[PDB]
């Protein structure tokens, strides 16, 4: 029933040390909640501020300001649609040059 | 000569002084069942004078205001970018907040979660709190009818 959301990053995936980074979950209208995870056991964030980016669809926007070599790596996206979340996005792979 | 209304006026204080020390310990009860979850789903770690500000208030029953807070440091100290805590507890945090779900997949997004879990817990304890005024309300109606009708009847004899 309800499609699978996708992810990018801001400007882009690949990010100097230190540089900022916006990472951008969308999914289709009436997401109430974006989840971005990273390792979705422990670490990932909750947004409410959903905007919509088209007729089609809806988006939220997590950013960091300082970006540390930890920092890289994989990256999902879930929207919770009630009642369901959603199945999980493909990954994005941010890469931080030393 | 009779010993008619008296009794029926201790059983009524009785019952009075009963019920209202009955419903004083369940209060403190209840609370210390909110305190003692609140350290067992390791919130603790969320916010650290959580205690003591839900002691320092009674009615347990206050513990669900702390709820947008709680998803506020949640999302500040198990965020994506690493968090502050270990990933150990905040895949426990996670878990006994109800929105991570013990085998991996979501459970329900942070938002429905925490005042759920906390609704459930002050429930919990109403329960425990309307079992002990129960109990110490029939335990002081006793030993006080009791006293009573001990102290009426050596009134009778003479």
């Amino acid at each position: 029933d309800l499609p699978r959301p996708s992810i990018s990053a801001e400007p882009g995936t690949v990010i100097p040390l230190g540089s900022h980074v916006t990472f951008v979950c969308r999914g289709p209208v009436g997401v109430q909640t974006f989840r971005l995870e990273r390792e979705s056991r422990s670490t990932y964030n909750d947004t409410e501020d959903v905007s919509q980016a088209s007729p089609s669809e809806s988006e939220a926007r997590f950013r960091i300001d300082s970006v540390s070599e930890g920092n890289a790596g994989p990256y999902r996206c879930i929207y919770y649609k009630p009642p369901k979340w959603s199945e999980q996005s493909d990954y994005l792979e941010l890469l931080v040059k030393e | 000569v009779w010993k008619a209304a008296a009794i029926k006026a201790a059983t009524e204080y009785a019952l009075t002084e009963g019920a209202a020390k009955g419903l004083a310990a369940g209060n403190a009860h209840g609370m210390n069942i909110v305190i003692y979850h609140l350290k067992e789903l390791l919130i603790d770690k969320l916010v650290p004078n959580i205690c003591k500000t839900v002691s320092s208030t009674g009615d347990y029953t206050r513990v669900i205001n702390f709820s947008k807070l709680i998803i506020q440091k949640r999302g500040a100290m198990c965020g994506a970018d690493g968090g502050t805590l270990s990933k150990d507890m905040c895949t426990q945090i996670n878990i006994n907040l109800g929105t991570v779900l013990r085998n991996g997949k979501a459970n329900l997004p942070d938002k429905e979660a925490v005042p759920k879990v906390l609704n459930r817990l002050v429930s919990q304890a109403d329960k425990a709190a309307n079992e002990v005024a129960k109990d110490t309300s029939q335990s002081v109606a006793v030993k006080i009818t009791e006293q009573q009708t001990a102290a009426i009847n050596a009134t009778y004899t003479s």
